[PDB]
């Protein structure tokens, strides 16, 4: 397991990034990989032991990649376009060619102009009359002014019968700095809905260390 | 670069999805397969450099370094094969590479719905798989309750009345 | 007809003693030597890096780094695993490389103890005839491991062959010169007659004792024995009779000299 | 285990006083393991130079010993080898043809 942490850095423009990663042990050929909205995969640099090798086009002049010995594996993109926010994935080896990569969960990165346009989204969990009452199965769905857009709505964990939307929908699609709206429902019987007897969304906005 | 078929492919449960790729350059005859559900990282699927047939379990691949051609064949596609396939190309006699993928194809795996009447509350539900500024709907979902064993799709008088409604739905 | 051939010797003794040192032979003229103490491979030769690009090569010495260590972690694995049917020391010696036709055919034998047991062959490594039964399960689990059966693969069929045309190639000043060898005569009692051969490269040389238009079918030819410079000494015996030796040569044929036989009368 | 085979031999046809180097050559040998000394006399030739170690088709090591000499009438050279496969260190002696 190769493991990237964190995971959802919002960062404003002009101010460096560092992006962490751990390798699995006993491997000694590192990678990056860039992915904007989620389309395509895209190569940009390999380590190996001490110095860095095949550099892409898209490994742009403004990045570093070190590895200390003792410390992590770091991209540092300095600094720092509003081009810039995608999805970066570390990766891992052991065999220079031919062999299994590994990639890490990725980290979402979000280069912002104005960072005061960061705002939580609210959450709104009703089960339909004419639903149970016609099939005796009631749909409870979950939907609000996300940005950008870091959300994860779940229900409590009941893995089972929800579903949730592939990306989210951004509220006003004509502008550069849109809110996010997305969907996710969860079906019930007519014995879980009849019932007497939560919907979170887990969110990442400004870090601990921003006035 | 790598020319991967088609944009999209969309299997039934149980049938078996299969996939193209090709190479342009007569040193890249070593493929990879890459698998990458949504937000989530790729995961290799495998490799071939060969030019035979070689069965992983529930995929088969064909290579022909002849052609520079190679298949990817997913039998008894599971609903959780839903996901983003990438293909990529390995130089000969290199040593030190980057995995360097083509556009992907995103598969779609649905359930047949046996046994559908469609209605809308927006709500259209348990319908057709084969049916696909002021308004807003997104496409749409199989929620699968694994304890009823029940999977239902998913997506005010005539706002969904945009796309094709079937001819026996609820109101 | 030539075969590249690299010669990976390695010991260990206990559990931290372990040495792995290797050398690269083109026929018969050493290429590389890889000690346990370097970092890098090193060439002996002007020409070791043959036509492969600088890149093209400090890849390949990446990944040949990255063997070594695995290697000697992985054997002494082996052996923590095992016991009692193994125990140190141990020795290994691994040879692979590639021989070549106007066409090729690539190799990779294991060899432990000194007896050979393990060759790699198509897509898979395979115990040979008489091996330790108790080399099965290992081997399967090293037949499990894709990315290591497929680097094998590459060096075997895509790089050797294309390393070794290249090789071919660049020191084709230094394989195809000629040195003349330079003989004398000796004698022991066993009497016994010894013909000295000095110096001459390439390898094949003709060297007889005669009695005129007769070559003596009683002549024994030694071992070929490496000179310090890359060239080679021979010799040639004949067991005489008491007045046999009166009348005697030695003719030396070799390349180097066009004709010009040596003929030494004794 | 086997047991090493020691030849010694001039580079050059011996002629006393003229300079040569002496060869020793060690093959047949397992485990790698070996001492190789060039003797003059008796006491160790100081620049006694080694080639690299390598092993036949057979899996048996060899090894090639060599250093300069100028040979007299009187000067006796010799190889010793010290081998785990022997009980004492073999030695032989240049036999002033070779
Ligand atoms: C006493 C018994 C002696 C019998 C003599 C037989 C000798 C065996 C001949 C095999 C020599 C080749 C050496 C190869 C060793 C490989 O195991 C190693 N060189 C590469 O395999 C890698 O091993 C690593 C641990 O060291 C990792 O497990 C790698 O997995 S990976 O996911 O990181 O890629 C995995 O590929
Ligand atoms: C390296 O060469 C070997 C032998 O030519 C190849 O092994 C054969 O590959 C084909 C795969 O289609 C099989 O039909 C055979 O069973 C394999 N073994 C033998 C002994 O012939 C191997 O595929 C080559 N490796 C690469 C990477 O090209
Ligand atoms: C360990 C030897 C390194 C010598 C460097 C020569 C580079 C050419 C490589 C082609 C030889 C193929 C055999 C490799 C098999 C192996 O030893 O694992
Ligand atoms: C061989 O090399 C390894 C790695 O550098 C080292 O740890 C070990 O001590 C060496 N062994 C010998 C006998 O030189």
């Amino acid at each position: 397991k190769v493991l990237q942490i964190p995971s959802h850095q919002i960062i404003d423009m002009g101010q460096m990034v560092t992006l962490n990663c751990d390798p699995v042990s006993n491997h000694l050929y590192f990678y990056w990989y860039k992915q904007i909205l989620g389309q395509q995969m895209e190569f940009l640099v390999n380590f190996y032991n001490g110095k860095v090798m095949e550099k892409s086009k898209l490994f742009k002049d403004q990045f570093s990649v070190e590895r200390p010995d003792g410390s992590y594996f770091t991209l540092k993109i300095q600094p720092t376009a509003l081009e810039d926010s995608a999805v970066y994935f570390c990766a891992s080896s052991f065999w220079g060619a031919y062999a299994e990569q590994f990639f890490g969960p990725g980290t979402r990165l979000t280069v912002l102009e104005d960072l005061r346009n960061v705002t939580p989204p609210k959450v709104s969990l009703e089960p339909s009359k004419a639903e149970i009452s016609h099939t005796q199965k009631a749909t409870l769905v979950c939907l609000t002014g996300f940005y950008p857009d870091h959300v994860e709505l779940s229900w409590w964990e009941v893995h089972s019968g929800v579903c949730t939307d592939p990306q989210p929908l951004k509220e006003q699609p004509a502008l550069n700095d849109s809110r996010y709206s997305l969907s996710s429902r969860l079906r019930v019987s007519a014995t879980f809905w009849q019932n007497p007897r939560r919907c979170q969304v887990q969110f990442y906005g400004l870090s601990e260390n921003d006035e | 670069k790598v020319q991967q078929s088609p944009e999209s492919l969309s299997v039934p449960e149980g049938g078996m999805a299969s996939l193209n790729c090709t190479s342009s350059d007569r040193n890249f005859q070593y493929f990879w397969w890459y698998r990458q559900h949504s937000g989530e990282g790729p995961k290799a699927l495998m490799s071939i450099f060969s030019d035979g047939d070689k069965k992983e379990g529930r995929f088969t691949a064909h290579l022909n370094k002849a052609s520079l051609h190679v298949s990817l064949h997913i039998r008894d596609s599971q609903p959780s094969d839903s996901a983003l396939y990438f293909c990529a190309a390995s130089e000969q006699n290199n040593y030190a590479q980057g995995l360097t993928f083509g556009l992907g194809t995103r598969v779609s795996v649905f359930p047949y719905i046996q046994n559908p009447d469609p209605a809308v509350y927006c709500l259209f539900t348990d319908f057709d798989s084969q049916t696909n500024s002021d308004v807003y709907i997104t496409d749409k979902c199989v929620l699968d309750m694994r304890s009823m064993d029940f999977k239902s799709n998913s997506a005010c008088a005539n706002a969904f009345n945009n796309s094709i409604i079937p001819e026996d739905t609820f109101f | 007809n030539y075969t590249f051939r690299c010669l990976q010797m390695s010991s260990f003794a206990n559990r931290s003693w372990s040495r792995t040192d290797s050398v690269v032979w083109l026929g018969d003229l050493q290429t590389h030597r890889w000690s346990n103490d370097s970092a890098t491979i090193s060439f002996t030769k002007p020409w070791s890096q043959g036509k492969l690009s600088n890149q093209q090569w400090e890849k390949l010495q990446h990944m040949f780094q990255v063997y070594r260590v695995s290697f000697t972690r992985d054997i002494q694995e082996l052996v923590k695993m095992m016991s009692p049917k193994e125990d140190y020391p141990i020795e290994i010696q691994l040879s692979a490389g590639c021989e070549m036709y106007p066409a090729s055919e690539s190799f990779l034998h294991v060899a432990f103890q000194g007896k050979y047991v393990v060759r790699f062959w198509g897509t898979s490594w395979q115990t040979v005839p008489g091996a330790p039964s108790w080399l099965d399960l290992p081997i399967k689990v090293l037949n499990a491991d894709q990315g290591t059966s497929a680097t094998v693969q590459m060096l075997l069929n895509d790089t050797c062959p294309l390393f070794v045309r290249g090789l071919l190639e660049a020191g084709k000043s230094d394989l195809e010169k000629q040195e003349k060898p330079v003989a004398w005569l000796s004698s022991v009692p066993s009497r016994q007659l010894v013909c000295h051969v000095s110096g001459f490269y390439p390898k094949p040389v003709w060297v007889m004792w005669m009695r005129g238009d007769q070559e003596q079918q009683g002549t024994h030819r030694g071992d070929f024995l490496p000179n310090a410079d890359e060239t080679w000494y021979l010799q040639a015996t004949l067991d005489v009779e008491a007045g046999e030796e009166a009348g005697l040569a030695c003719r030396v044929k070799h390349s180097s000299l066009g004709g010009q036989d040596i003929i030494l009368y004794w | 285990q086997k047991t090493p085979q020691i030849q010694v031999y001039s580079r050059h046809p011996p002629e006393n006083g003229k300079p040569n180097i002496l060869n020793c050559y060690v093959t047949q040998f397992h485990p790698p393991h070996i001492e190789i000394q060039m003797l003059k006399n008796g006491k160790k030739i100081p620049k006694v130079e080694m080639s690299d170690m390598s092993f036949s088709k057979d899996w048996s090591f060899y090894i090639l010993a060599h250093t300069e000499f100028t040979p007299t009438e009187t000067d006796t050279y010799a190889c010793r080898v010290k081998h785990a496969s022997m009980a004492e260190p073999k030695t032989v002696y240049w036999d002033r043809d070779m």
